């Protein structure tokens, strides 16, 4: 049967048995934490064939193997994902591999798979035909490479049985765990699946087949499953179920949950973005007009709001049928989330009171807040009142929001850095210019430590380069030229021009802003300015300036000014390297080669230049005298023994103060009124809108280097990039490899024998060796042939042999492998 | 307009820069040039900073 | 000569000539905007010895040294004073230095030295031995200090003639320029004028002596001067002067409607209470005369002891005290001995950014404050911003009384608001207040004094909460539901204030859950604290919201505690074979005392594909921060977390030819490390690092932070045990045979055999496999003649070292 949803084993080995009825599982399927039952080889789940989501293995002691768990797993669907993975190993211990030899096609995600200090048989598995996106994989830790031996089936008993693919520059056989091979359909089934005796898919297939070109024989489907047939589309009476299947409606009314519903086809446990049900509970959706009004009611009348999880329980919504008590202090997070949780309410029927709100500068977290309806208020009609804010300064953006109050007075009281200008201008949009009065607005406590207006520091001059902002504003002197000690620059980077100031800035110190500091110029002809460096080429930033005053005179004599926010967007450059180029040869002479899109796109990205060059074989090859051991694994053992803070602005700001007070006092007693190696040519080609290309009319076997730059509307004049590369290997030529005619065997004195073949005429690289296997009614011998010797002698000698029937092959190996054995050579000794 | 700071001293010696500046010698028995220049809204003025010349 | 009542050096350093005879100035010396430098700059004034108010020097151009003007200035006594300071330097252009060497006593006045963008030598004067008040000092507008360390003569004549001292607890030399240090004597004068001769001088001497003891040559003298001589205190027939010397009465009878004589002292009029005798017009004598003063101003602010200095033992002030005190340290003490005897002020009181006041009691004597004039909105007592004000006096033992006008209380956040209130109390203002003039919001914020108590009724904990619950708290006004305040913050030690800070926010700041009082009167109020870490100390403390009262005690309550976390970042290495070292941190979270860490380790087996791969095979050898950065480590974050939290519900119960083998297990109590002994060589070892704690007994160890680390090789144990062995072999052929070593590195993996009649050129290959199956390897088909050989075991470690030769021979 089917099962679901979200298996989780979590203790022991006996917890797997809940598997065995599952042949699809519609969940992940988590392994965790289980301790070594010391049953062994038990707990075999072979009827499993798919697992929907993602499988997830975490300290599963004892595993050796998940092949062992799940043989018959053949497709890990990842239409859920655990953080973009579909298969994630961490920290199992005792597991020699993967070992998953008939998962065939992972069709979601990346393949993490992490500190399984055991884990060999990964870089076996070409993951590049399992998996669309290889360069999410994230394979960290595991045993070294170096330490693994990944020995494929049949290698060591010199029958190899598996497939080989090239990886970049990597062509090996393809395997899953030591005794079976990575399944592979045949070039002829192209894009199809297979059944294990080659025989190609039906099309709407996915990773097997019990009999081929049959619906019906599918161990997994691309795109859906119906009643056993795989399908393009669910047939019309049925819907569009968990990505994997189709099911009626008849079934999607009685899954437990208001229950599932049906919309565009597909049946999901809510209706999804822009979408609600037709009503009460109802299976069909319509589209809303818009964000769909959702009620948000309370058995509390007031909901308090004193941390930043307290507001949770919203977690989108459209209609408060309560009132809200907004409370937050401290967190430092807190506009940034209370916008996550609160940004969408559109209506609050009470009232609204923020009181002891000391987090907060802006309530334009309520982003979306268009009536207060005041039908309860809290007490003497208040129903908008914010009380004791030490650091409120804004209520919404005016400018832009149109906030309502239906019924009851606003009330304002202590906020010391939120301006009487700023509530009035709220009454003035809130349509409650006439309910409150007097003492409601009181005004001796509101904005009484605040900056409520401000001259405009015009930018005078602007320069950009691809990391820089130089940028200039107007001379400005107040009054008492003592009381401006500095120019603060705030910058961020700003993708859209909708950025105000207190996009962030909640008082905890540092904020969403970046910003650095501009003293006074000491020379007076020369105008303020600042260099921005560390910034990204081609990214917007917004960038306005505020000048930091004293208030001595006080009674709002102290005129704070800020700038306009300026949208600067820093010069095109020279796009960073294409990422995680990786390439794959489905043919000789031909490379399929994809990358990702550079990591900054400085600019506009118009193409991809693709350079593909030749690359000498011999200066690591043709001495290396390949018929003598390679150093050995050898481990190791282990080694290796044994932004000026406010406190300060605050110390600079009353030394200023100090000393125009004490400047004025100097002034004001002193003065008295009088009474082989070569370089092949480069090949070029631009490549549109497609971060892959397939570079044709290449070479067998041949190691190209691959350049490739991004591109922008800047490539003209700056050129394109810096190369990111990847060295690639064409996929060899199928028999280039045997001896191209008959081999020859002739005497020599004594016991010994002499054989000689011809140089293969295109050869799959150097060819780096030549195994000979000698004997009589048997190879019981083996010798071998380095490159250098053949360049020296043509064919080998053989030592000291016995007079009999004696026969011999010969196998070339070159640097993409062994091809075919030659014809067998029947030779004999004299007495 | 306003003159507070070093501002207010280098107007003051470029208006007295050789008749100098007046002392008191009140004989043991009033807001200022920083207040009548700078602190009020009185504003300077370079008519008067003749005033605090010595003459 | 001496001269006064105080010099105006201006504009001219031809009128600087002024000082060419005088030696003690009877008053305030002013330099002042002196622009001709190069026009005649030469000057010298070695008589100058005393000032007695205060020396100001301001924009004098060229003088590249005060040690120019004034070699031998000795004291500078601060009778009266220049905005709290004595010295004043400032503005002065290529001053270089303060050069003021002989210097040796500032009394009653501190020093501000500012914006002398040359002043090089401001930091090597150590103000500790000049004037006692050197807390009120004000270098701040120094030159940059990145070019005047260590300039003093101890090292500029390339080995010291000078002095070194501790000044807050840094250490240098001291000195004024070069060519001169401070002028400081050893301890047994630590209380006295010392001397050049570094001699005691006189007990009652300021200043410095020539000759070692020679009273009457003191070049100032403490207390005052008469004569010639020093003296404690002023002869029965001469008076006190101008702070510095006694006068016989021809002086003072002859000062330009001159100068009266009473408590000993000659001032200008006699102090409040006293007039002029009749008949006798010159001495004072008793009325209760009230001394009004005033001011052109009819607002006096008080920023500095000189403003408070110019009501020095006036009684009745007409006009509005604007108290402004912001950095003066200590100078309540000098307020009070000006201010003190203002019994009355017909103006408003306004004490506004008034920093320095922790207390108004400086106003001694203070009855009234009549409101006269008012501020805008009325107040006559306005009292705003003042950070560190506590006190109002107002305390039971003087009445204030304000006859008009209101009371305004804004942002002082040290004082308690029952003083405020307090206030309206002893003043009787109870009829002009609003609840927006005294505010309990902003006064009262921090450092509040309380007598309401509130008792921990009950509390429990588990791992991750605390309960707590207190009394139900009311008084005898019901008004109310008192709505209670728990707050809660990390407490690491028990020195812990209330909320009695301005941080608002920053690393461990108090937390605040607010939690109303239940309607159920048998239910004690409660607060499920939630969200504490395990084991962590929280220091608890309720409040009460809207006189009122009701705090608790700080309960330094601790959660109980869990299964540690893994223990981080563990690392090893080998010194040597059979032995292990292992590393680790104590985990992210403790959760309890880590009384030990549990340390298990386990062989791993040789990896079976060693047994396996016929190692003598072939092989090919083929070679050749902006948002989107904090969101990417975010998800990082996130990943780790959820596995985190899966091993952290994971618990370890402590212990009350190869396939496996069996545990070990030690307990680790002293630190994060550790020594593993009698380990098998070269084997690969799982280290479970099991941090624990204290309730281990109870919950057990933290889930293993691994670690596979593999033992050092032991050198000369994988090398073969004993000589090879030959043997003759049908076909021309050899056979070498071979014990295998009895504890392998790991394992062998080959052996190679050189072979060669008279050099090793040829060489074979033997895997473990065949090995194992022949108890060596049969050296095939070798041509006749006298042979070689040398035998070099492979194992997972290295190369084990060459054999003993083997001279085997093949006959033909
Ligand atoms: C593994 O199987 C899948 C189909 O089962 C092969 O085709 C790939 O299917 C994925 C669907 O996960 C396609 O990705 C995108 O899916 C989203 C829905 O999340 C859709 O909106 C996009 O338009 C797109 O379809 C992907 O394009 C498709 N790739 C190809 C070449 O058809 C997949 O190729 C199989 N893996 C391997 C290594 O062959
Ligand atoms: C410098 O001289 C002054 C003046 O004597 C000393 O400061 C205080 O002066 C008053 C009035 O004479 C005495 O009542 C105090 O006892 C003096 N202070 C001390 C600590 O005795 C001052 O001590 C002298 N030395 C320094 C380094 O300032
Ligand atoms: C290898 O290192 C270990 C660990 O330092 C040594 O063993 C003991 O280590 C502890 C702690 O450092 C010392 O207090 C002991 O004195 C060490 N033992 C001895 C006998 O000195 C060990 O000595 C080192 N060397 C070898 C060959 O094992
Ligand atoms: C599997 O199905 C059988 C009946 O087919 C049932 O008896 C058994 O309990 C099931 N086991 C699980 C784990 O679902
Ligand atoms: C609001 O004002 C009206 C009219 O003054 C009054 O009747 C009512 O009680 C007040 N409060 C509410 C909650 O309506
Ligand atoms: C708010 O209403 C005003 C007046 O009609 C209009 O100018 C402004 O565009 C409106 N804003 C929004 C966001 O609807
Ligand atoms: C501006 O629009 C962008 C576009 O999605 C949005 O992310 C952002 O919240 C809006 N507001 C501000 C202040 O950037
Ligand atoms: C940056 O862009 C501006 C656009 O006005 C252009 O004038 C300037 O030359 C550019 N500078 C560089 C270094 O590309
Ligand atoms: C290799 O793939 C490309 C497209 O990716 C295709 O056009 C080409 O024909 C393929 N070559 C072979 C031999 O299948
Ligand atoms: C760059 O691309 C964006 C998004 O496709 C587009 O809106 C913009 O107009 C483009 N600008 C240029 C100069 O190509
Ligand atoms: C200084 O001494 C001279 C004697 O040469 C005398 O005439 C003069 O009055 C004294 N005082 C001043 C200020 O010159
Ligand atoms: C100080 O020196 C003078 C002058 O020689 C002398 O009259 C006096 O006695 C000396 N003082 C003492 C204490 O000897
Ligand atoms: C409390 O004492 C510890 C002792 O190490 C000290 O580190 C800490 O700074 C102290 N905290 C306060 C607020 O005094
Ligand atoms: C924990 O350690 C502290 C010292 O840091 C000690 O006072 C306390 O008694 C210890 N408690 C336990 C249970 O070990």
């Amino acid at each position: 049967e089917i099962c679901g949803p979200g298996i989780d084993i979590r203790n022991d080995y006996q917890q797997l048995k809940r598997l065995e009825n599952c042949t699809v599982i519609e969940g992940y399927l988590h392994i965790l934490l289980i301790s070594k039952a010391e049953d062994y080889r038990s707990y075999r789940f072979p009827k499993l064939t798919v697992i929907t989501e993602y499988l997830l293995l975490f300290r599963v002691a004892g595993l050796e193997s998940l092949g062992d768990l799940f043989p018959n797993l053949t497709v890990i669907r990842g239409w859920k994902l655990f953080y973009n993975y579909a298969l994630v190993i961490f920290e199992m211990t005792n597991l020699k591999d993967i070992g998953l030899y008939n998962l065939r096609n992972i069709t979601r995600g990346a393949i993490r798979i992490e500190k399984n200090a055991d884990l060999c048989y990964l870089s076996t598995v070409d993951w590049s035909l399992i998996l669309d996106a290889v360069s999410n994989n994230y394979i960290v830790g595991n045993k070294p490479p170096k330490e693994c031996g990944d020995l494929c089936p049949g290698t060591m008993e010199e029958k190899p049985m598996c497939e080989k693919t090239t990886i970049n520059n990597e062509y090996n056989y393809r395997c899953w765990t030591t005794n079976r091979c990575q399944k592979m359909c045949p070039s002829t089934c192209g894009k199809r699946a297979c059944t294990e005796n080659n025989e190609c898919c039906h099309p709407e297939c996915l990773g097997s087949c019990s009999a081929p070109d049959n619906d019906t024989a599918c161990v997994a489907c691309r795109h859906y499953y119906y009643a056993g047939v795989c399908v393009p589309a669910c047939p019309p009476n049925t819907y569009r179920f968990e990505g994997w299947r189709c099911v009626d409606r008849d079934f999607c009314a009685n899954i437990l949950s208001e229950g599932f519903v049906i919309h565009d086809g597909e049946c999901m446990q809510e209706c999804p973005s822009g979408f609600i049900r037709n009503g009460s509970q109802s299976m069909y959706c319509i589209p809303c007009e818009g964000p769909c009004p959702k009620v948000c009611e309370e058995e509390k009348k007031t909901k308090t709001i004193d941390s930043v999880t307290s507001a949770q329980m919203l977690q989108g919504c459209t209609i408060f049928k309560g009132n809200l008590l907004i409370n937050i202090r401290r967190g430092n997070n807190i506009a940034s989330e209370l916008e996550n949780f609160m940004g969408l309410i559109e209506v609050v029927t009470g009232y609204v009171k923020i009181r002891h709100s000391h987090a907060l500068v802006s309530l334009s977290f309520l982003k979306n807040l268009r009536l207060i309806l005041g039908e309860e208020q809290l007490e003497g009609n208040y129903s908008f009142y914010v009380l004791d804010n030490q650091n409120l300064q804004q209520l919404w953006d005016w400018d832009h929001r149109n906030l309502t109050i239906k019924a009851g007075k606003m009330y304002f009281a202590f906020n010391p850095k939120l301006c009487v200008s700023e509530i009035y201008r709220m009454e003035e949009v809130t349509g409650t210019k006439g309910r409150q009065s007097k003492g409601d607005i009181n005004t001796r406590n509101n904005g009484e430590r605040a900056s409520c207006e401000s001259d405009v520091l015009h930018f005078t001059s602007t320069t950009t380069s691809k990391n820089r902002i130089i940028i200039t504003w107007h001379r400005y002197r107040p009054p008492d030229y003592r009381d401006l000690i500095s120019f603060t620059v705030y910058y961020k980077e700003a993708p859209f021009k909708n950025v105000t100031e207190y996009d962030g800035q909640d008082a905890c110190g540092s904020n969403s802003w970046n910003m650095v500091d501009v003293d006074l110029p000491p020379n007076k002809d020369v105008e303020p300015g600042i260099l921005l460096h560390g910034l990204k080429p081609w990214t917007q930033y917004a960038v306005y300036v505020k000048a930091v005053t004293l208030t001595m005179v006080e009674n709002d004599h102290i005129r704070g000014a800020k700038s306009e926010i300026l949208y600067i967007r820093t010069n095109a450059s020279v796009p960073s390297i294409p990422l995680d180029v990786l390439s794959a040869s489905n043919s000789s002479s031909q490379l399929i080669v994809k990358w990702n899109p550079p990591s900054l796109p400085n600019g506009n990205l118009s193409y991809y230049i693709v350079r593909w060059q030749r690359q000498p074989q011999d200066g690591y090859l043709y001495r290396h005298n390949y018929c003598s051991k390679d150093k050995i694994p050898i481990r190791k053992y282990a080694d290796g023994t044994i932004p000026k803070t406010e406190a300060e602005k605050q110390a600079e700001k009353e030394e200023a103060e100090y000393r125009k007070v004490f400047e004025n006092f100097l002034h004001n007693s002193i003065f008295v009124p009088r009474p082989l190696e070569t370089e092949y040519p480069f090949f070029e080609s631009r490549v549109d809108n497609k971060e892959r290309t397939v570079i044709s009319n290449l070479r067998p076997f041949t190691l190209y280097r691959i350049d490739i730059h991004s591109c922008n509307h800047e490539a003209e004049k700056l050129g394109c990039s810096a190369s990111n590369f990847v060295f690639a290997r064409t996929m060899p030529a199928e028999g280039a490899d045997d001896i191209p005619g008959p081999v020859t065997w002739e005497p020599r004195p004594e016991n010994s024998i002499f054989l000689k073949w011809p140089e293969p005429e295109n050869p799959n690289g150097l060819i780096l060796m030549y195994e000979i296997k000698y004997g009589s009614q048997v190879e019981d011998q083996r010798e071998c042939v380095s490159r250098q010797e053949y360049r020296k002698y043509g064919g080998a000698k053989l030592n000291r042999l016995n007079p009999g029937n004696y026969t011999a092959r010969i196998q070339a190996t070159s640097l993409s492998g062994n091809g075919s054995w030659t014809d067998p050579v029947f030779f004999y000794v004299q007495a | 307009d306003k003159l507070c700071g070093k501002d207010l001293v280098d107007a003051l010696l470029l208006v007295c820069g050789e008749k100098g500046v007046y002392s008191p010698k009140m004989g043991y028995a009033g807001n200022g040039i920083a207040d009548v220049c700078c602190t009020s809204a009185n504003g300077c003025d370079l008519n008067f900073l003749e005033k605090f010349c010595k003459t």
